[PDB]
This record gives C-alpha cells, structure tokens and sequence, in this order.
C-alpha cells in the first residue's frame, strides 16, 4: 500500500534548482529489466509516467541480483541529494540493552517495504523524474518520477520515520503500559502483559499499522528471541555481545590487529577486565594494512589474559528501576580504568573501561575523577541518573587533592571500596619555604636557533653546576635545571625557579607523564622528605636567580 | 502585527545537539511543553526542520521551569537584537543605592513571531536510552531566552513603564533580556513599596500574583601584606606580586625592593625592611586600589571573565576586553566546588548587565564535562552566558589572594 499519512514537505537547497544529469545509454537486458519492473511498481503506484516537459532527470542503472536471474533497479540520487534540504537527524543515539526494563515479552514487526510504503511531498516528486533510454538512444525514453520515498533519496530515512512515529502516536498514547523501540523498518514491541493480553495487543496494533499503509508479519512470521541488533543478543532475562572470535595466527597484520582491537572494544561493555593498550602500542606508525606486526611480549600477555576472559560466556542484565545503581571502578595500571555497573552485587547491567589521558602529565586522582565523569554522563544517558560510586580511594586522599587543587570538581555520591591498587598521592610539596634546606635557585636556556642549551643552578651554600644539552627547548632545559637540584640536593631542599611552565607541571602534583625527564623529575620528588617550589619573575634582577641566569645564558643568549 | 526576523546573512541557523537529561528534569518538560503546546506557544515539527537549539530545565523555587539555551541563534541573529532594533543601556542604573531584578518574561508568549522565522527556534526533549524519538517544537510566539524578543517587545514594554516611569523620574528602569531591572536611590521600604506598584501595573498586562546595591560594589585590590617580619620568600612572592600589576597599573614601581635580594639568599632568611622600599610599597597600595589608569569600555568589544579557586570557597574575578586590562576585579565568598562556580558566575554575569547592558564570555576553571552535567542543577538565571573551559594559571591565582 501507500499509506495515507500526510506528507512531509520538502524543499531543495536555497539557490539550487533540481537535477538535470544525463541519462547514459543502457544495454538492451538492462532496458527490458527497467521497463519490467518500472511497469510493476508504475501499477502499485510507486512511480508515475510524466511528461517530456519534466526538466529534472536522474540516472537509472540496473545490475544482477546476488548471482540469481533477478533483477534490480538502481537509481543514482547523488546529485539531488547534493541538492535537498537537509533534515533533522533519525537518531539521537541508540539504546544500549542495559538501560532497557526487565518486561515479560517483546515482539518484533517488521515493515514490509518501508519506504515505497509511505508517500512524497507531491510538489517535489517532480525533481525524482528519471528515464528509461530507448534501445540505442533512438527514440524518447521512459520518463516517471515517485509517488513514495525512493531507496538512496537523502530524506527517506528520516521522513519514514517520523511518519511512523505520527502513525504510532496515538496508538502509544491509548496504551501507555506498552512500549515501542523504532529501528530503521523493525518496530519492537513490549509490555509487562501475560502472553494472551500481549499476543492481542500486537494484533491490535497491527490491524491500526494496516488502517494506515503498513503491513506487518503474523504471528507465524514473526522472527523470535534472541533478537540479534546492533551487536548485541538480546534475551528475555539477559543480553551479551554478539560472538566473538578471537583467531588463531601465527601472524599479525596491522588488518588482523585493528580488527582484533575493535572486537576487543566491542567485548569490553559486557566482559570485565578486557584491555588493548598493548595491542594498541603495536599500531603506532604509518604501516600497510598488510604488514606483519611481530607482538612484542606485552601484547603476548595482554592477549592472552584477553582470551582468558572472553574463555566463558558472560552476559548481562536489564534494568530494575526500584533499585538502585552502583558503579564500581578499578585501577588497572598505566592509565587504565575497568568499571561495573550492577543493581544487585555482581549480576551486571553492563562493564566498560577508561583509558584516556588528558593533558601530557597528570596524577590517578585526576584520571580516576575523569572516569567518574565519564561514567556519569552515560549513566544519565542510559538510565537517566547517576549511580552510586564505589572508589578504590580514601576519603580523606580525595579531599586532601581537590581542596589543594586550583580546578574545580565534584563527583557525586560515593564509598571507598577497599580494591587494591588504592590510588594515593605519592608525595606533597611542602607550603612553606623549608628552615636548614638547602636553596637551588634554578635555570636554563635554549639557543633558539642553535637548538643546544644548558641546565644548572647556583646555592646558598655556594655549591653549582652546569649541564650542557643538545636537541633542547627552552622548556627542556627548565625541567632539566630541576632535575639536576633533586639530584644532587639532599631530602629537604628549596628550589627557586622562573620557569612558569615548569611550575606548572610540577605544582600540580603528577605521577605519570609522557616526558621521560618528567618521570625521572616524578621519582626524586617521590624519594625527598620535602620539597619546597617557588617562582621568581626572570630579567628582574633577582635573588640567586640572577647568578644561575648568567651562568648558563653564556653560550649562547 | 508580526515583526518579521533575518538572520545574519548569509548564516544559517543553529544546529546545536541536546544535552543528555535525567529522568526527572524530561518529566518536567514534557509537562510543560505538552501545555504549552495546548496553549499554542508552540508546536510539534516534522524532521524537515533541520535545526535544533538545547532546552534544559531548572528550579528558579519548587516549581520546574523551562530553559532553552538560545546562545546559538543570539549569535546568529546578533544584527537583529543590537544594531536594527538595539535597547540603550542607561549609565544610570550602576549609581542607584537599591536595583531590583524582576522576571517579565510571560510577556512575549502573548505575541506571535514571524512565520518564516519560527523554525530556527526548534528544540528536542530527549528519551532515556533513546528509547523513542525525541519530541520535537519550534515556537509561534516570543521565546524566552531569545534576545529578539526584547528587541521586538520593546515598544509595548515602554508603554506599559510609561506611567510608572513618568510618576517616578527618578527610578530607572532597563529591560536585558527576559528580566526588567529597576533602580532607585530611595530607602529599602520605599523602594519595595516602589516594586509592589510596579509590579501592579505589569500584572494589568502580564506577570505572578531580588535585590542589588550596585553603588557599594567595589573593586577587590591586588593586596600587599603589611607584615611583622619579611623572608627572603615573602619579598619575591612579593615582587612577582607587583611585577605583575606593573603590567597593568601605570606607575608600580619595585626597583627599590628587589635590591633586597641581591645576592644568592636561603629562602628562609629574614630581612630589613628599607625605606625606599616601604615607601614605593605603600605608593603602590594607592595605585592598586584606584581603576585602572587607561581602560576603558568598549561596546564594540566582547567581555571576558576569569575566575580563579582560592580554596576555603573563595572565588576571585576579572572582568576585562584586552588581557590585563580589568575593567573590573572581585571576589565571591561561600559545600559544592560546582555549586559555588555557579552561583559566582551569575553573580559576575548580573553586574555584569547592570554595568555595561553586556554578558561575559568565562573562562572556566573546570572540565568541560564536570560543568556540562552539573551545572543546570544550581542555575536559577533565566539566560546563559558563553563559557569556556581552561586551566588556571597557578601563578594567577596566587596573585589575587586576600
Ligand atoms: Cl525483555 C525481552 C523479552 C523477550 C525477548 C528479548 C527481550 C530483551 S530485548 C528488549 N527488552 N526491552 C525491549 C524494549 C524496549 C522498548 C520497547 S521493546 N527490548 C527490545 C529491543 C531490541 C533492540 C534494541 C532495544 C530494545
Ligand atoms: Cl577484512
Ligand atoms: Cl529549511
Ligand atoms: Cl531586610
Ligand atoms: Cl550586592
Ligand atoms: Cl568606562
Ligand atoms: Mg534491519
């Protein structure tokens, strides 16, 4: 059918007038298999023969189908796309199954010819006109233009679904207890209605999508659980991740492990514990999607533990909105974060982990906040609130960083969760300058052009030193002029510095880093007893400052 | 009756996602936009509107209010709202004793708004776990939030102010937005009572059946100890303190202060306090305390505002066009890190309007996301300025301590 639904009105971009392509001179079998099935669908009331007054052409091809005698039409819609309004999006977002409600059934119904089902603005079928050559280009072709949503048409997916949504529409609102997913042609439909109830409440809603246009499967064609979507295997009382086969090589392309990565990702939601990072260090570098990658023994490790998880089948389960939901996050080492979600203990809605970095240097409480962040944001999306927190850090560490630090934070509810590694700062910088600790008032520079510079620094007891450094920046040999006080300065020590970039860095408490100094830098300060950092404006005649700043602008400044 | 709208050629109009909502907030505005939809505020759209701008909702007490988020098409439509149809700003209203804030937006329901203008109003109210379409509008009326709608309803509102205005000369009165702001010099009572007859004459057109002292506002120094005993430490803080201003204020001076340090000094040191130098320092605590020498507003100009985390829920501000070059500097004092932010960036934002008619552009120090879920659960103001999101500069903070 067509269905009877008002039309959404469409418009071509501003400017733009409709498309005028050429059609290209067909072979015979491909003219006779257009004009068959044009002649099918001109019956049905999909297209419409048109005049030679129509401006606007499209070209159609025809190819063979999947290796049969079939045949199929192909209409090039790239230039009018080009030239159509563009349209709201269909999805915002797709639902993830955790977020979807425990319920005692679930029927799918697909549309049968989804887009030829539903009608064109009429004052634009004009622009949809295409042409059927005759043999040889001897004669005028065929010319029609659509009544319905063409396949390819850059506003059939979204003008389908809104005209269901208009259609579903009271249908929804005369049965609030019954819910409605709509996915591209499939509808899915559920409720907390006994079978009979529910098997009577499809056939109604059924017979209301034929009043309008859309034919659906009966119960003897409807497809049954698990439903396969988007990845996912979705049962009754629990879902998993579609399945996942990790294979056996003797060798890895970078093909081989992009594809492996992303499984592992995609794994990731439902199976605790999964991690890439070293299969992911393997990728770094411009290489053929060819080219063999020996794994390092790292990533020998990481995918072996992989396939230790992904061993047994683990599924999760859905969503009880009387309850409440807790999250659960694990430090897994170097930068890596595993979390759960679950309502009742260990019976999990869903798993994910956090591995990003933001910024070159930071601390765990920094990343492990970022998770929280993270994981607060799809809770909302999916559930529509936050969780309850479970941290593998104390109370008063957490306090003690984000009083002292300069940004401003707030994660919502949580407890310590006492599940090693506990993440902790791992030194302080003293407040206060240190009585009987030895003063290095630091310094370096960087010849701009020279690309060489030196590192050093002058004491209040008279000591000093210089370091010589190739290949350096301003920057480097800042953190360097640091680096040199720590080394050879006892476990208290002062140090004065101009460098507010250096400050920076170190003022804010770091433990890991992507600066090799940084991490040297990061292990002193772990080793010291206490630490005082200052600043001094540069050029200002300073203190010590001055001394240091001569002593190694010479060669050159 | 209809005032018809361009955007900015050739600027097409705003197409910003929707922040994900919790449960509850989506509730609230499926209410509201289901009776305002039987009101015929607005209207559900088809997806051949391509636009979008966010909706939020908050409590301004027990009640939920809608909040759509406008910044987009402001921006868009800037030629509209300032240049074609642009409110003047009265020098006036800063200098007043007493300045009441009072929402009038229920005013622009009541006129319709140019039909090929509408759709660039679309919003969504979004689904938990997209579970089903968004429920798409646009509006028929004036929208709140839009800076259009003032600029549109502006002779209307003259001429209801029109009495009131003429009986009381000396009261000032400026429309910024969805909000009229009035200010008088008279004492608290008579001033109240003042806001009582004022608002009687706007509840004859449209109203139900908060209060500012802009003239005590002032600038929040630069502080210079005055100390028992200096380290070598306190004096180059110090000088790092003045050298900073130096950029700032004409005439710092600190040549006289670091001849302190010369030499190669332990941190810990104590020092004699010269008379050069406790000459300058006091000279330049009168320079830090008056305005900035040179600086000047520009109305061409965006403002910028950054704040900085001073810990002990303290919060220090500068509002400026060029980089250190404060047309303003404060403080905002007292739980909630987010909570606080939010409230010192409304508070900047409604001096802000009262002194220059303009919002700030912040400089956020905060991540992006933290501020992005949690901040529309304390906003209670009826506009949004733009943010963005930094770092501060620890050196920054230090220098605008108490
Ligand atoms: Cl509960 C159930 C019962 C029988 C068979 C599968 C399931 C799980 S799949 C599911 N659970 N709820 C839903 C619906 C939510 C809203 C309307 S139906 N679904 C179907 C669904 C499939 C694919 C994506 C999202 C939801
Ligand atoms: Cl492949
Ligand atoms: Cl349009
Ligand atoms: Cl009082
Ligand atoms: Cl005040
Ligand atoms: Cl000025
Ligand atoms: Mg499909």
């Amino acid at each position: 059918p067509i269905s009877p639904i008002e039309t959404v009105p469409v418009k071509l971009k501003p400017g733009m007038d409709g498309p005028k392509v050429k059609q290209w001179p067909l072979t015979e079998e491909k003219i006779k298999a257009l004009v068959e099935i044009c002649t099918e669908m001109e019956k049905e009331g999909k297209i419409s023969k048109i005049g030679p007054e129509n401006p606007y052409n499209t070209p159609v091809f025809a190819i063979k189908k999947k290796d049969s005698t079939k045949w199929r039409k192909l209409v090039d819609f790239r230039e009018l796309n080009k030239r159509t309004q563009d349209f709201w999006e269909v999805q915002l977002g797709i639902p993830h199954p955790a977020g979807l409600k425990k319920k005692k059934s679930v029927t799918v119904l697909d549309v049968g010819d989804a887009y030829f089902s539903v009608p064109l603005d009429e004052d634009f079928r004009k622009y949809t006109a295409f042409t059927i050559p005759s043999i040889n280009n001897e004669t005028p072709g065929i010319r029609y233009q659509y009544n319905v949503l063409p396949q390819g048409w850059k506003g059939s997916p979204a003008i389908f679904q809104s005209s269901m949504t208009k259609i579903l529409e009271p249908f929804r609102k005369q049965n609030p207890d019954i819910v409605i997913y709509q996915y591209m042609d499939d509808l899915y439909v559920g409720s907390d209605l006994e079978i009979g109830q529910h098997r009577t409440k499809i056939e109604e809603l059924r017979q209301h999508l034929l009043r309008w246009g859309l034919t659906t499967p009966d119960k003897k064609h409807q497809k049954e659980p698990p439903f396969l979507w988007m990845g996912y295997e979705l049962h009754p009382d629990k879902w998993t991740v579609q399945p996942i086969v990790l294979p056996e090589k003797d060798s890895w392309t970078v093909n081989d492990i992009q594809k492996l990565v992303g499984k592992l990702n995609w794994a990731s939601q439902i199976y605790p514990g999964i991690k890439v990072r070293q299969l992911c260090k393997l990728l770094r570098g411009t290489k053929a999607l060819t080219e063999v990658i020996p794994l390092t023994e790292e990533a020998e490790l990481e995918l072996a533990e992989n396939r230790e998880i992904l061993k047994e089948p683990v599924h999760g389960v859905y969503y009880d909105p009387s309850k409440d939901l807790i999250a659960e996050i694990q430090k897994q080492g170097q930068g890596q974060w595993t979390y759960q979600i679950y309502q009742e203990p260990f019976k999990n809605l869903k798993t994910g982990k956090y591995a990003r970095m933001r910024g070159a240097h930071t601390n765990d409480v920094k990343q492990l906040t970022e998770a929280v962040q993270k994981i607060t944001t799809e809770s909302i999306v999916i559930w529509g609130k936050t969780p309850k927190f479970k941290l593998p850090i104390q109370k008063e560490t957490w306090e003690t960083w984000w009083t002292e630090y300069w940004q401003a934070t707030w994660i919502p509810e949580w407890e310590f969760v006492n599940t090693p590694p506990l993440v902790k700062l791992w030194y302080q910088l003293e407040k206060e300058p240190i009585v009987g600790a030895e003063t290095f008032y630091v310094d370096g520079a960087a010849n701009r052009e020279t690309k060489l510079g030196k590192a050093g620094y002058v004491t209040n007891r008279g000591r000093q030193k210089v370091v010589t450094l190739t290949d350096t920046t301003n920057q480097k040999t800042e953190l360097q002029a640091i680096y040199l006080a720590l080394q050879d300065s006892g476990l208290e020590v002062n140090i004065v510095t101009d460098s507010q970039y250096a400050l920076g860095i170190i003022q804010a408490q770091p433990d890991q880093s992507e600066s090799e100094l940084v991490n040297q830098i990061i292990e002193q300060l772990i080793k010291k007893e206490k630490v005082y950092l200052a600043w001094v404006p540069a050029h200002k005649g300073i203190g010590g400052n001055e001394q240091v700043d001569k002593l190694v602008s010479a060669g050159i400044r | 009756e209809t005032v018809p709208v361009k955007l900015k050629p050739g600027m097409d109009g705003p197409k910003v996602k929707q922040w994900p909502l919790t449960e509850e907030k989506i509730k609230a505005l499926v209410e509201i936009c289901t009776e305002m939809e039987k009101e015929g505020k607005i209207s559900k759209i088809g997806p051949e509107n391509p636009y979008n701008t966010p909706v939020f909702a908050i409590k301004k007490s027990t009640k939920w209010r809608k909040l759509v988020d406008f910044r987009e098409l402001n921006k868009r439509t800037q030629d509209f709202w300032e240049v074609q149809l642009g409110i003047p700003h009265p020098a006036g209203l800063k200098k007043k004793k007493s300045v009441t804030v009072l929402d009038v937006g229920d005013a622009y329901f009541s006129v319709p708004l140019d039909e090929d203008f509408r759709k660039y109003t679309a919003f969504t109210i979004p689904s938990i776990n997209n579970e089903t379409p968004g429920i798409r509008y646009q509006y028929n009326v004036l929208p709140q939030g839009w800076k259009g709608s003032p600029a549109i309803f502006q002779s209307s509102m003259t001429k209801i102010l029109e009495p009131f205005r003429k009986q009381n000369p000396d009261i000032v009165i400026y429309q910024y937005m969805d909000d009229l702001y009035v200010g008088s010099d008279l004492e608290i009572g008579q001033h109240r009572t003042k806001i009582e007859e004022l608002r009687q004459h706007l509840l004859r057109w449209g109203l139900t059946t908060y209060e500012l002292h802009p003239d005590k506002w002032t600038v929040q120094p630069i502080v210079l100890p005055e100390k028992d005993s200096w380290t070598v430490n306190d004096i180059q803080k110090l000088v790092g303190k003045l050298n900073w201003a130096s950029q700032i204020y004409p005439g710092i001076k600190v040549r006289q202060l670091c001849k302190l340090l010369r030499g190669t000094k332990a941190l810990t040191e104590v020092i004699p306090l010269t008379e050069e130098a406790e000459l300058e320092l006091a000279e330049n605590r009168e320079i830090l305390k008056e305005p900035v020498h040179g600086v000047y507003y520009d109305p061409s100009k965006d403002l910028i505002a950054e704040i900085q985390k001073q810990g002990q829920g303290q919060w220090t501000y500068q509002i400026y066009q060029e980089p250190f070059k404060n047309l303003k500097t404060g403080k905002y004092a007292r739980t909630n890190d987010v909570k606080q932010l939010t409230e010192a960036v409304q508070k900047i934002t409604t001096e802000s309007i009262v002194i220059w008619g303009k919002t700030p552009k912040f400089k956020l120090p905060i991540q992006k996301e933290t501020w992005e879920t949690w901040w529309t659960e304390y906003w209670q103001a009826t506009w949004i300025p733009e943010w963005e999101f930094v770092n501060t500069p620890p050196l920054v903070k230090l220098w605008y301590q108490l």
